[PDB]
């Protein structure tokens, strides 16, 4: 699995299945969130821009 | 894809499973084997009875 986003219209192929609408979270230029990599386990943190 | 006519004296032992499809990353699937079999999985890689 992957994800696409972007300014495009999307139709989901007989092949593929959509798990998770997302939604970017706006952050300030100062604050910001802590993701998680499922696939390194590596924890970082994610701030400045909107992400 | 197969439409199937299940002869007679045939019976469908879980009726109408569905493939495994393993999480990408972090998906995985443990299996024992009832006899010895060389090269036959999906891997050509042999395993003895039990292995």
């Amino acid at each position: 699995c992957w994800l696409i986003r972007g300014p495009l219209e999307y139709v989901p192929s007989a092949k593929v299945e959509v798990v998770e609408e997302r939604q970017a979270i706006p952050l300030d230029q100062n604050e910001g969130i802590y993701v998680q990599d499922v696939k390194t386990g590596k924890v970082r943190a994610v701030i400045g821009s909107t992400y | 894809e197969k439409s199937f006519f299940l002869q007679p004296g045939e019976r469908l032992e879980r009726g109408i499973q569905d493939v495994y499809v393993l999480s990408e990353q972090q998906g995985l699937l443990l299996k024992a084997l009832q006899p010895l079999e060389e090269g036959e999985s999906e891997e050509k890689v042999s395993h003895q009875a039990g292995d």
